[PDB]
């Protein structure tokens, strides 16, 4: 089952473009995942994880994305802050896994890495499992805006800094999020029983 | 979508960008400081060039907002913190005369005697040194300090201050909540009740030091007059402790000190650091991190790499802390790394509050945390269960004398100094005082409050406070007095949860988790709330007070009253050499 693309994979996107992948028709062995001593976070919130390897599930899907490090709190059910209002929201019942590990050596670069980038602003807050990619520019107040930003006119996508000497609270971490759909179509993931 | 709502959709993004900015100009200043090159020299300069013009132009911006609108006390503060116009409300000329007059008295100061004046016992050398110095630096700086104090008024008026006193009184000043209010002026009030307190131990302790000093010096000092301003062991007599040789009670038992015991065990930088950590540890406050052992120097690279070796902690954001010394394995070192690291974490303590109010409550609060420490970490009982002194040291009454004059030499001898200081200046900005009667006035002060007299005369032409490193390079002065007090005002309040049984200046302050959180609880606020609330966070009084120094010199203070009985206390002011 794919989980090498997903995990061990080169590039990770920015969090507000996060990657959806539809994992179907394998086999998967959720042991080899969990007894691995690279993770920083490993909470399951639906299914006790022990039992991952004994369920069949019909359409996981595999959601990856880069943020901060003390932003890993936001990604859980009922939480509140910008990742979780503008970029990333888990609905409060979520079935699923969350795991993320720090990627110091890999996203950081000595004069900074502005690849990845964050949505600031924005008029009211995504509903669960949505994602935009727009980037028009934000009206602060009551004033025509008219394409480029002036007085009260914010571009909503800023970009996370990187550097390797910043605090653990600052420094890279990769997310993967799995979501476990459990509909009345024949299974496509189970474990090997 | 009022004004509060736009309020804060700019400071958050003046937050992120100021970060951002703030974290690049930190490191390029710290990469110069480790090494010293023009390379890094022009680094430097592009990121504070940078970062001065983002902040120019955010405050331009930040005046927009009528700052009545809003009723939120945060981003009230720091839109105000924001707002400040400072010295572009003049123009153009004017301006630039006002930074050449600044940048030509820092070059003509620092371009001119501190062991002449620290290990020499000769009148007539001293009186030289003294005069010399005054002659070829006052004569040449009274014109261009005479244009200061008037272009810095026109700089304060037009901010809607009433002078440039009161624009260095703003930092205390508290309005908008209620039962923690203080106004500019009650400033003048507390400083002047509380130095009406310290007087008489003061009185006692200069009729000491006056009748040691008629022993060094015979046929120079009057037993009922003044004390010259050239015996003082300084080129200002700012602190009284090269005096430490001469007004000694009792030389014939040695002071402690623990470099040898250093040396006998094989002691380092790094051993220095993990002391340092695992007594704020058993405080009570968060361990260190490993950027703080990775990325910091504690020793001195050689002779490849040229660096300066000024004791300084450094917090670059983004959760980046650092120490630059130069450790020697002595028991200074031993002093001032404890004091660097009390920076550190105090440094740390308010990281989770906003940009703008990441700083102490008012201009006196990291020097009394780093002073506290290491007060606590100065005493024999920690000296002994650190490993350092033999563990059978029984104490005697007169290495306790000798260690409170020490102290006092340091402590007590400053604060009329820095007091009078203020004031003179307080007043020449009022305008109270005329030009031509500066220079009088000042020593009139001087044989009133501190009791020094002058030498030689000095004629309008002179100017003598301006020979001050402070005064000439544009600095405030009274951040030197209220800290003197916060310091022992913590202190009393962390022995008594500390359970102490005994005098106040054998405190240590180790393995007691309630000092700590009591502490703490003030160090996490920053400057979100006002200087008042954050000292009754600790202390249960709303004001500065003077009473925990004096508990903490009473020993001294008997000592002196005991000893003085023969002398006479007081001095006065028709007296004079010339
Ligand atoms: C990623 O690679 C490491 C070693 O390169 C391997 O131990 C680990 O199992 C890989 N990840 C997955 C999900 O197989
Ligand atoms: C300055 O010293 C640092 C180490 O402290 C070194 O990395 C750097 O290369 C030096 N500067 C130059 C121009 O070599
Ligand atoms: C001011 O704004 C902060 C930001 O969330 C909020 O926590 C605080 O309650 C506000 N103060 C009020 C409403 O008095
Ligand atoms: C700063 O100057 C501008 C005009 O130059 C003025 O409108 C504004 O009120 C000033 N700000 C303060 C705080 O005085
Ligand atoms: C840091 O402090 C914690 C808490 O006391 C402790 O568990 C840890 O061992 C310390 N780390 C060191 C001394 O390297
Ligand atoms: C604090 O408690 C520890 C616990 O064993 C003890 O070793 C130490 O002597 C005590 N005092 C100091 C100053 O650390
Ligand atoms: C120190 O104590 C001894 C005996 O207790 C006493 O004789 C002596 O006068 C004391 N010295 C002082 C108080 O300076
Ligand atoms: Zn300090």
């Amino acid at each position: 089952c794919p989980f090498g693309e997903v995990f061990n994979a080169t590039r990770f996107a920015s969090v507000y473009a996060w990657n959806r992948k539809r994992i179907s028709n394998c086999v998967a062995d959720y042991s080899v995942l969990y007894n691995s001593t690279s993770f920083s976070t490993f909470k399951c919130y639906g299914v006790s994880p022990t039992k991952l390897n004994d369920l069949c599930f019909t359409n996981v899907y595999a959601d990856s994305f880069v943020i901060r490090g003390d932003e890993v709190r936001q990604i859980a059910p009922g939480q509140t802050g910008k990742i979780a209002d503008y970029n990333y929201k888990l609905p409060d019942d979520f079935t699923g896994c969350v795991i993320a590990w720090n990627s110091n050596n890999l996203d950081s670069k000595v004069g900074g890495n502005y690849n990845y980038l964050y949505r600031l602003f924005r008029k009211s807050n995504l509903k669960p499992f949505e994602r935009d990619i727009s980037t028009e520019i934000y009206q602060a107040g009551s004033t025509p805006c008219n394409g480029v930003e002036g007085l009260n006119c914010y571009f909503p996508l800023q970009s996370y800094g990187f550097h390797p000497t910043y605090g653990v609270g600052y420094q890279p971490y990769r997310v993967v999020v799995l979501s476990f759909e459990l509909l009345n179509a024949p299974a496509t993931v189970c474990g090997p029983k | 979508s009022t004004i509060e709502e736009q309020a804060k959709t700019f400071l958050d993004k003046f937050n992120h960008e100021a970060e951002d900015l703030f974290y690049q100009s930190s490191l390029a200043s710290w990469n110069y400081n480790t090494n010293i090159t023009e390379e890094n020299v022009q680094n430097m300069n592009n990121a504070g060039d940078k970062w001065s013009a983002f902040l120019k132009e955010q405050s331009t911006l930040a005046q927009m907002y009528p700052l009545q609108e809003i009723q939120n006390l945060t981003v009230k503060l720091q839109l105000q913190a924001l707002q400040q116009n400072g010295s572009s409300v003049l123009s153009e000329d004017k301006s630039k005369r006002l930074n050449t007059i600044l940048n030509t008295m820092s070059t003509i100061y620092s371009t001119g005697l501190n062991e002449i004046m620290a290990n020499s016992l000769d009148y007539n050398e001293r009186l030289w040194a003294w005069e010399s110095w005054r002659s070829e630096v006052g004569k040449q700086l009274r014109p261009l300090y005479e244009e200061y104090v008037v272009l810095k008024n026109e700089m304060a008026r037009a901010n809607h201050y009433e002078d440039y006193g009161d624009y260095w009184r703003g930092d205390y000043e508290v309005n908008g909540v209620d039962g923690y209010d203080y106004s500019r002026g009650q400033l003048i009030e507390d400083v002047e009740h509380t130095f009406e307190e310290i007087k008489p131990l003061y009185e006692h302790l200069h009729a000491y030091v006056r009748a040691k000093l008629m022993n060094a010096y015979p046929s120079y000092i009057s037993p009922i007059g003044c004390l010259p301003a050239h015996l003082l062991g300084d080129m200002w007599g700012r602190f009284w402790t090269n005096l430490y040789s001469l007004t000694v009670p009792f030389g014939q038992k040695p002071n402690i000190d623990v470099t040898d015991a250093m040396v006998d065990q094989a002691w380092d930088a790094q051993r220095i650091f993990k002391e340092a950590e695992k007594f704020f540890v058993s405080v009570g406050l968060p361990n260190m991190t490993q950027g703080f052992w990775e990325n910091s120097m504690l020793t001195d690279p050689g002779n490849v790499q040229k660096a300066v070796c000024h004791p300084t902690a450094w917090d670059l954001g983004k959760g980046d802390f650092r120490i630059l010394m130069c450790t020697k394995v002595t028991m200074d070192d031993f002093l001032t790394a404890h004091h660097e690291m009390g920076h550190i974490q105090y440094d740390m303590a308010y990281a989770a509050q906003p940009f703008l109010l990441r700083n102490g409550a008012n201009e006196g609060f990291h020097e009394a945390v780093g002073e506290i420490m290491s007060l606590s970490a100065a005493t024999p009982k920690h000296l002994k269960s650190i490993g350092l002194l033999s563990p059978d040291f029984q104490e005697d009454n007169e290495t306790e004398i000798n260690f409170l004059l020490k102290q006092a030499l340091t402590i007590v001898g400053t604060l009329p100094f820095t007091y009078m200081l203020e004031k003179w200046r307080w007043m020449v900005f009022k305008g109270e005082i005329p030009k031509d009667q500066w220079m009088k006035k000042w020593w009139e002060m001087k044989r009133e409050i501190v009791g020094v007299v002058e030498p030689v005369p000095h004629d309008e032409t002179y100017c003598d406070p301006a020979s001050l490193f402070h005064v000439s390079n544009d600095y405030s002065f009274i951040r030197y007095y209220t800290r003197t007090l916060y310091q022992f005002q913590f202190q009393e309040a962390l022995c008594q949860a500390a359970k102490h049984e005994g005098p106040l200046h054998k405190c240590d302050i180790s393995n007691s988790t309630e000092a700590g959180q009591k502490l703490f609880n003030m160090l996490r606020l920053g400057k979100s709330e006002p200087w008042t609330l954050a000292l009754e966070n600790v202390v249960g009084a709303k004001n500065m007070n003077v009473r925990p120094l004096l508990n903490y010199f009473e020993p001294l203070f008997t000592w002196l009253k005991d000893q003085n009985k023969n002398s006479f206390v007081g001095w006065s002011t028709d007296w004079s050499p010339y």
